[PDB]
């Protein structure tokens, strides 16, 4: 479970660069599906297989296909690739990099017995969902409502 | 036999010859007579008058077709141009296109276009090709004609029946 | 963890490795071998799609616990799906899901 | 050491199930065209042929989309059980499992189109892209009525949770809204060619095309035997070895698909959507309900 | 058996990841794609503080997550077709007239 947690999470870091940094949209859809599948495949690693499933079936099965969408029907700033010349780029990556070193520090000094890797299954999670998380289960719902109709009215043809 | 510029070479030309996808191109009345994509098709059945307009069109839907590629002639339109010595047709598809298998008729008959596949077979399962791009030579068997081959049966006919029959 | 679901896993795993590895074999051996010689509404659908979607992994997690919840559950999916059918009733009626008009 | 002959014993079964699933879609596609050896050359005619790539089109998406179109529907096969003791992986998601490999197949459809450069062939693989969206809406519910009668994801819980009643009698519109999407997402007649709007299979010749039909079969292959498996009893059988029955049923269920193709027209695309949408899933919607209350009040 | 920190640590790296190609890019497309790339990973980083916990509410936070990850891309995508169809132009930066 350690072994397939460790080159999923390596798979996912290497796809998610070449995604900020590919000039081509479609190929940098299919590097974040690959990341997607691999951040699934994390999810198994941990005992959470209703998030891995949910991963594949909703993230990468889902609004990656809009995103592809979008963009195949966009038919697509990409020649002069201004994201590449570290003139771009150089304030950005470091204050990434300072952002990061600061959160994994506090990361670096808490309990930490270890995950057990116990699958916590759909079942459950389900009793959760209809037991004790009513209202956040019919408030969903309701979010999703809304952004079915702000994307409505904002993305129709006319 | 002659050829003109291995089990598996075997087992290659048997399914060449024992899957043949065709393009049915009916420039005329042979389309009426003889009834995929020519990208992915390999056997281009012209069957009709090659007017001149309609030749460039023929010229690009064969260019259009990938190797292994053989041709069928049906009928005397496309064999030569026919009854059609005229200033608006185009004598023969082999004019610009090479045809493996030529039929006589106007029309030829469905069982003549079968007839005319296993022939192709034939000189389908005789052939050597290039097996894989990494000799790129194409080898043509020169096959023995049909006309000499069932010329002892065809002489060796004495009687027929008359005319005046149904 | 018992010696039939480690079996499972290997077979799962040499199922997945058989299978991309024979498709890849096989466009391997196509290439190799042988001799050379829009409109909105797309959008529109797709969107609907993902939201539809979420609603349905919702109604998944309900439905594989229907006995350890009860009729409170019960009451709850109602509410939920009610709400679900009332957005698809409205796209309905507003044309958004009226791909000829 | 008995352990390592029983990994390899299951290895063994699930290579099996592989090759049998395989050559049951090539089959198959020689069954929808005796002439056992046809089969054979159509395979070694598109084997032996050039392949063209287009030169202003791009590669590796070209390239990948017969990939997914093959392997989606061949993975999802893997959590159909055939008989005791032979399944090849007893997942705890299991059907979930289906949903997604079902959900990764579009991009098979929408990366052939994008990468045959031809605006004719993008906008067929536009148009089959939302008809299998439309229908993949519902899909998951349809299976979600079996699931709530079963009260679990596992497909060998299914199969002996029909012990005594097959779920095709309660779950009747979960088996119909099932069949047309389980139909449509393998985008045979009716829902074969949606199509200024050409197929997206053009420019696709040879191994390639060679994919795209032997993964469309295997994923009839696949649709008909968990078809089987959730709505028939699975293996379930009085007189018949098991294995002797779930291959009956799903042979009966192949030569339906088989059926289907060779009878029924087809409606049209607007029709299609609106015929997925408006109907199946409000349908699919008022199953799930109607069953929770049904065995919430037994 | 696996860590805690390791997953966080995961988690914050793509998150950061996510953020860089928010800013660097002038095309809005990828903005929107690593707005999706930041909330996956907190996403994930939900998924591993509940599954260390032996808790459902990781999972149930995550299906929150996707929820309002859906709901984003699809208005951002809906805002991005109107610029490309009211501009023909998906640069950021010529979106920038009100200022002072
Ligand atoms: C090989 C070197 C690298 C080569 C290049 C990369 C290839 C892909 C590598 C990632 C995917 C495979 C990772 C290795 C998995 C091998 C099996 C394994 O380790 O299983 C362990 C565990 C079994 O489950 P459990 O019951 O928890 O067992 C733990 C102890 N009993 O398993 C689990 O708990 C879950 C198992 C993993 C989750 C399912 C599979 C996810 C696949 C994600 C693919 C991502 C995209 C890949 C793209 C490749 C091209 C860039
Ligand atoms: C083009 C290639 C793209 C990448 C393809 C995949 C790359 C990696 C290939 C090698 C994978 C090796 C196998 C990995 C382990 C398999 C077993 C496994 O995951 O076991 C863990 C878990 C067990 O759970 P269960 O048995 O239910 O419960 C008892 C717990 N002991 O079971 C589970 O968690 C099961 C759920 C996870 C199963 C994942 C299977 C692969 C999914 C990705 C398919 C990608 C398809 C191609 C791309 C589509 C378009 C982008
Ligand atoms: S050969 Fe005769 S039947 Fe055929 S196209 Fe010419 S005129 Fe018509």
């Amino acid at each position: 479970m350690e072994f397939a947690f460790y080159i999923c999470g390596l798979i996912a870091i290497l796809a998610t660069l070449r995604v900020i940094t590919h000039t081509n949209p479609v190929h940098a859809l299919l590097y974040l599906i690959i990341s997607l599948l691999a951040i699934s495949g994390v999810f198994f690693s941990l005992g959470a297989y209703f998030a891995g499933a949910l991963e594949i079936i909703v993230y990468a099965g889902a609004i990656m296909v809009l995103f592809v969408f979008v963009v195949m029907m966009l038919n697509l700033i990409e020649q002069e690739r201004q994201w590449l010349k570290p003139q771009v780029w150089i304030g950005p990556a470091i204050l990434s990099a300072i952002m990061l070193v600061v959160i994994v520090y506090a990361i670096l000094g808490v309990n930490d017995q270890g995950i057990d890797g116990t699958p916590i299954s759909a079942k459950a999670v389900g009793i959760t969902l209809f037991g004790p998380y009513v209202l956040a289960v019919e408030l969903a719902s309701m979010l999703l409502l809304a952004g079915l109709v702000v994307a409505f009215h904002v993305g129709r043809e006319e | 036999m002659d050829y003109t510029l291995g089990k598996l070479n075997d087992m290659v030309n048997w399914g060449r010859k024992n899957s043949i996808w065709p393009y049915n191109f009916g420039l005329s009345c042979c389309y009426v007579e003889m009834v995929a994509s020519p990208r992915q098709a390999d056997l281009m059945v012209v069957a009709g008058t090659c007017f001149t307009k309609m030749a460039p069109v023929i010229q690009r839907l064969y260019d259009q077709m990938l190797e292994p590629k053989w041709v069928i002639s049906m009928g005397a339109c496309a064999n030569s141009g026919g009854m059609y010595d005229i200033y608006s047709v185009v004598q023969g598809v082999d004019k610009f296109i090479p045809v493996d298998v030529y039929i006589p008729g106007c029309p030829p008959r469905p069982e003549a276009y079968m007839q005319a596949l296993m022939l192709l077979q034939e000189s389908i399962g005789k052939e050597r090709r290039p097996l894989s791009w990494v000799d790129q030579g194409v080898y043509r068997a020169n096959m023995q004609s049909e006309r000499e081959r069932k010329r002892g049966e065809r002489i060796a006919v004495t009687n027929l029946r008359t005319p005046d029959e149904i | 963890t018992s010696t039939e679901v480690i079996a499972h896993h290997w077979a799962f795993a040499i199922f997945l490795i058989v299978a991309i590895g024979l498709c890849c074999l096989m466009l391997v051996g196509g290439w190799f071998l042988g001799g050379r010689a829009l409109s909105a509404k797309f959008y529109l659908v797709a969107m609907f799609f993902v939201i539809f979607d979420v609603e349905a992994l919702y109604l998944f997690a309900w439905s594989t616990s229907i006995r350890e919840s009860g009729w409170v559950g019960f009451v709850e999916a109602a509410i939920f799906i009610f709400v679900l059918l009332a957005g698809l009733v409205y796209l309905v009626r507003i044309g958004a899901l009226d791909w000829t008009p | 050491s008995p352990e390592l002959i029983e990994i390899l014993l299951t290895i063994l079964k699930a290579v099996v199930i592989l090759l049998v699933v395989v050559t049951c879609g090539a089959f198959m596609s020689f069954g929808e065209r005796g002439g056992s050896l046809q089969l054979v050359a159509d395979m070694i005619k598109m084997f032996f042929k050039e392949d063209w790539i287009p030169k202003f089109s791009d590669r590796v998406i070209f390239t990948l989309a017969p990939m997914i179109a093959f392997t989606s529907l061949l993975l999802a096969f893997a959590i159909v059980p055939v008989s005791p003791g032979w399944v090849v992986a007893d997942l705890n998601i299991g059907i979930l499992f289906f949903l997604m490999m079902a959900g990764l197949a579009v991009y098979a459809v929408l990366f052939a189109g994008w990468s045959s450069n031809n605006k004719y062939s993008l906008l067929g693989a536009m148009r089959a892209s939302a008809q299998t969206l439309s229908y993949e809406v519902f899909l998951g519910l349809s299976l979600m009525g079996v699931v709530a009668q079963a009260g679990s994801f596992n497909m060998t819980d299914i199969v002996n949770s029909q012990a005594h009643v097959w779920n095709v009698i309660p779950q009747f519109f979960g088996f119909i809204t099932f069949a047309i999407a389980g139909v449509a997402v393998c985008h045979r007649h009716p829902f074969d060619q949606p199509e200024l709007a050409d197929g997206y299979h053009i420019e696709y010749s040879g191994m390639k095309f060679g994919l795209f039909f032997v993964g469309e079969y295997i994923g009839i292959v696949t649709i008909s035997a968990l078809m089987v498996t959730l709505f028939f009893g699975g293996w379930q059988g009085p007189l018949l070895p098991p294995f002797i029955w779930f291959a009956l049923k799903t042979a009966f269920f192949m030569m339906m698909f088989i059926l289907i193709r060779a009878s029924l027209p087809r409606p049209r695309y607007d029709q299609v959507m609106s015929f997925g949408w408006k109907i199946c899933l409000p349908l699919t919607l008022i199953n799930l309900l109607v069953t929770a209350a049904v065995i919430l009040w037994q | 058996m696996i860590p805690l920190q390791h997953g966080l640590i995961l988690a914050a790296i793509l998150f950061v990841l996510g953020l860089t190609g928010l800013v660097i890019r002038r095309n809005l497309l990828f903005m929107l794609i690593g707005l999706e790339i930041m909330i996956n990973a907190s996403a994930l980083a939900f998924v591993v503080a509940g599954s260390y916990w032996g808790q459902t509410d990781g999972q149930v936070m995550y299906i929150l997550a996707i929820s309002l990850a859906a709901a984003e891309a699809s208005i951002g995508l809906a805002l991005l077709l109107q610029l490309h169809r009211r501009r023909q132009n998906l640069n950021i930066d010529s979106v920038s007239e009100m200022r002072g």
